[PDB]
DNA sequence: TGCGAAATTCCATGACA
DNA sequence: ATTGTCATGGAATTTCGCA
DNA sequence: TGCGAAATTCCATGACA
DNA sequence: ATTGTCATGGAATTTCGCA
């Protein structure tokens, strides 16, 4: 069985409704299965016309050979299948109710939520413009399993802003208070 | 000088004038017989004024001046006078052409790594296409992968945009630019700096310098081109096309694809190389390190027989950029201050201000 | 052709496949290893399809289309298909660049006599100068004595006036110009045949045909710009003084002024030549025939490495004249008719119009 | 004494008042005194501005070294003298009701004023159009004296326009009856 | 150990307006 | 305070297939 | 029958937009 | 159914002035 690749497996989804920062109220999360790399792209709207206008940006730099999804509406579709069929991308979804993606992947999305919860406490309108340094941290945080941070193993080269300054990811007391301050 | 002409008549020998010609007086002005025949030889305080006059009918060069001064007169060392009289005429030196090519290119080194140089351009405009114009092309310089986005502008405001969409994926250490507003404007300046990107500028009006993506900008629209024909110019929705196809396109003398050199693996792109397929990400990304090491590197070209380089102190002159309907294509001589390298310097204009420019936009100031 | 491929996997010989190689069936499909890994034969009935598909992702030529084929398959003279793709690509055939450079330049015999032959053409638009925008150029041929005309627009009746004013001196035999407007017109053949006068036209586009005037045209606004160094361009009153200045500046090359070759003798300008003083006008008359066949000629340069001749019956393509943005800078293919001269040729496009084109607006269709 | 030769003396004169053509009443005579070459040049007056905007155009191909003229008023006025200065041309007048030129300049002047009566007679309003041939005809006419036509002596070739076709210049007994017709 | 043909490499040409 | 580039298709050269 | 310097010739460069 | 041209100023080569 031959060894993981970058490009062998997507593994889409979508974060929100969060709340409206330049119009957009959701995060396409596209992890590639190998490296760990992330892609976040902002929508008006969790639909498959969405998910198709975000991912053609994605696949003029790259298209994987599958993408991995949950039962959402907008990767059932059959327009999403009609796109993936055209593009030669094998879909491939998780069981209703029992989403799997992998360890690596699981442990991402993870920080991708809880990165992007650190920073919508105290400017939740303001994340728009953030989404580049959120990908830049993600992508520059190394890997304890591997060794390397995704950046490397996509490139195969070490970074120009390397984020060694490794931050907490929880939320500090003044936090959690401001966090449920919004929560009215 | 009648006092040097009078020795002369006497019969006396002087330096520069040959002793075995006759040196008489006729009509109150000294005359020599000489094989073309019969020449005025004016005193020297008469001279200048001469060439002047032979020179000011056409402004003309060394040769056609002499041949006008030789139909009247004669005197020792004529040219040395009229190139004199040429090195001191204004008008000659900033409407003149040059006849002296510039030294061999130089190949720079390729960046080592990707991200270490990007190169940016605008293209533009084009027909409008769903309301966009200009398209913002960038090009990694080691791997040569570009990236595409259609602008309504070429501003700074739309460069920015685009780069904090492109630098979501990675900051590069340079981003190479020409010397066009979108890029020299203090709020393109100010956005490099929050980043720790460096900005490096060409020369003024050298795009040659821009070469990397110069050349990508001829790709892109060599390509456009070819799938918008016997259709409308709607070339807006091709960017993704033309971008992916030719990130994907081999380089005949590399062998390699932007992509590969980016990468070191195709994705689920048609025709994908499957070379590596039974080695792991890192026995891969240890033969893409060594790859991107070997590739061909261009070395600089033969100096043409009549090619001219930059000496510090030497009277130089810089193109005008945009001259006007009957007006010189040269400015006023000026001084190199610092060669950089064989092919740029350091100026310093008759106002005073330092002016990094290409050799390609100078000329060397003729006659010393 | 599935048929060629099964007397393949049983193992006998077939023009074309190499005996060494271990052909064999796997996947539903014909593999082969070769030296580069294992690669997929497709059969000959699939061929066309594939290189089709290779071709069509950025419409590349032989070796980057080669390069794609070969990641996935092989086959006997893949080149050979790939090249058959490319001579049918009509996009890639009318969008794609040159390679080959034109034949050396011809070096048409001077003209015999002074008004043998006028080279005519118009400079403009200038700056506005009492009303006037442009300037009518006759250059004879044989002299290089020039003709200056302020106009109002390049029209056939401002060279008619003109015209009319000039012929007074002499009437030509020929009057060579380009295929601008002001000369094609039914008005301006009229005009000649009325005089017996014969019109000789450029091949389109082509300044260098009408090189005699064009590089006049040079000096003509060189001088202007001199003159005209730091005041308003107000270079109407500098006809007549560049005139004059031209007619009567040395050609040093040939030793003598455009005057002197019409005329034989200088008038009252500046440093006029002497030297035919003490002989008849019929002595003075002699010796300017013997000049004025004994001038200087230049013979056609070296080929260049890799340049090309028409042959009649070749598919060559004619340059699009003004090239709208992002359309082909080629025509369809035309064939030869007539070779007029190894630089000037009769073509036949798809719609069936005759043109006599010069080769430096064609190239020969790539792939025979 | 050095032979004769083009350019050495230019002989003007003014023809007129004619009829009105395209708005010019006179014409400028210049022939040269070694080739017997004629410049005719159409003016609205015999003033030294007209002889001035006329004789800048002819100066433009070829400056004689010497002008002879009587003593009308353009040629006379300090004006023509300050212009001719300029030009290094040396200004020569004829004694006052006594013109000189040479025999082959006083043929000439014969020559033009006859051929411009021969041709006015019929359309005297058209003669502005008519210059252009009347000096080809009066340049490639055969010289009994030299051997050969102004245009030979002054350039040394043969003319395209050979005028073989040696006409009368004498009036016609129905050209004579047409022009005493004018004269009313 | 060498032949004919195919494959590869060389590289001038031209365009980024 | 910077610097030419590289797709292209005939020609030249090398390698392949076979002996 | 030859030297040093001046004179002449050669010729690549670039522009006719 | 026509076709490049030639001023320019450093360099290369020839000629001049003298012996
Ligand atoms: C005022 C005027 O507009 C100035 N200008 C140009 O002319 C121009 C060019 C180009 C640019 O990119 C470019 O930015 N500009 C700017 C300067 C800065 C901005 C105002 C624009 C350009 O690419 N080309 C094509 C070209 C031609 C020859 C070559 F050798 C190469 Cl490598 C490319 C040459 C013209
Ligand atoms: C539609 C468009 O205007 C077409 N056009 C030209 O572009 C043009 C040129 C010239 C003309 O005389 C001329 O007439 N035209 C016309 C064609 C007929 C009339 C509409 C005018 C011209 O001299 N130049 C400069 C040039 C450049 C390179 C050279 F090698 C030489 Cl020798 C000269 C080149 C541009
Ligand atoms: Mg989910
Ligand atoms: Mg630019
Ligand atoms: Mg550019
Ligand atoms: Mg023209
Ligand atoms: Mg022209
Ligand atoms: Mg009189
Ligand atoms: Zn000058
Ligand atoms: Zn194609």
């Amino acid at each position: 069985d031959r060894p993981q690749k970058p490009f062998d497996k997507f593994f889409i989804d979508y974060i929100g409704p969060l709340p409206p920062s330049q119009g957009y109220l959701y995060v396409l999360v596209v992890v590639d299965g190998m490296t760990g790399f992330t892609w976040l792209y902002p929508t008006k709207a969790p639909s498959t016309s969405a998910t198709v206008k975000s991912l053609n940006v994605l696949t003029s730099i790259a298209i994987p050979k599958v993408i991995h999804s949950d039962q959402g509406a907008a990767f059932t579709s059959s327009t999403f299948a009609e796109w993936a069929k055209e593009r030669g991308i094998h879909l491939e979804f998780s069981t209703p109710y029992h989403p799997q993606s992998s360890g690596k992947v699981e442990r991402k999305n993870s920080d991708i939520k809880r990165l992007l919860t650190k920073l919508l406490v105290g400017r939740p309108t303001k994340w728009y413009d953030l989404l580049p340094v959120v990908q830049l941290a993600l992508n520059n945080t190394y890997s304890p399993v591997l060794k390397y941070t995704p950046h490397q193993l996509l490139f195969g080269i070490d970074s120009n802003t390397p984020f060694a300054n490794q931050d907490t990811l929880d939320l500090t007391r003044e936090e959690e208070l401001s966090l449920l301050q919004e929560i009215r | 000088l009648d006092a040097e002409l009078d020795q002369l008549l006497q019969g006396h020998y002087i330096k520069g004038y040959p002793k075995q010609y006759t040196y008489f007086l006729e009509d109150g002005k000294v005359k020599v017989s000489r094989p073309e025949g019969v020449k005025i030889i004016p005193p020297q305080s008469d001279r200048q004024k001469i060439v002047l006059q032979a020179h000011n009918l056409a402004h003309t060069g060394r040769e056609a001046t002499l041949l006008k001064i030789a139909n009247l007169y004669w005197w020792p060392n004529m040219r040395k006078d009229v190139v004199k009289q040429l090195g001191r005429c204004q008008q000659c030196l900033i409407t003149n052409a040059s006849n002296k090519a510039s030294g061999p290119i130089l190949r720079p080194d390729r960046p080592q790594k990707p991200f270490d140089k990007f190169f940016i351009d605008y293209i533009g405009p084009l027909p409008p296409s769903q309301g966009y114009l200009y398209v913002l092309v960038v090009v990694d310089g080691m791997t040569g992968f570009t990236w595409l986005y259609p602008t309504k502008a070429p501003s700074t405001s739309a460069t920015v945009k685009s780069l904090n969409v492109l630098t979501s994926i990675a900051i590069p250490k340079v981003i190479h630019s020409d010397q066009g507003a979108a890029f020299t404007s203090s709020t393109f300046a100010e956005w490099a700096k929050e980043r720790g990107i460096h900005l490096e500028f060409s020369t003024p009006y050298h795009p040659q310098s821009s070469g990397k993506v110069e050349r990508k900008n001829s790709d892109i629209k060599r390509l456009l081109t070819k799938l918008l024909v016997g259709r409308p110019t709607k070339w807006y929705d091709l960017l993704p096309v033309v971008q992916l196809a030719l990130n994907n396109t081999y380089s005949p003398v590399l062998k390699y694809t932007p992509h590969q050199l980016l990468f070191g693996i195709d994705s689920n792109t048609p025709f994908a190389n499957q070379d590596t397929l039974d080695l792991t990400r890192e026995e891969e990304l240890s033969l893409l390190q060594e790859i991107r090491t070997s590739l061909y590197h261009p070395s600089t070209p033969p100096a043409s027989s009549r090619s001219w380089s930059p000496v510090v102190g030497q009277l130089v002159q810089e193109r005008v950029a945009r001259p006007a309907s009957l007006r010189p294509r040269w400015h006023k001589p000026s001084t190199v201050l610092k060669v950089l390298n064989p092919r740029t310097v350091v100026i310093l204009d008759h106002l005073g201000n330092n002016r990094t420019v290409s050799i390609d936009n100078l000329k060397p100031t003729s006659h010393q």
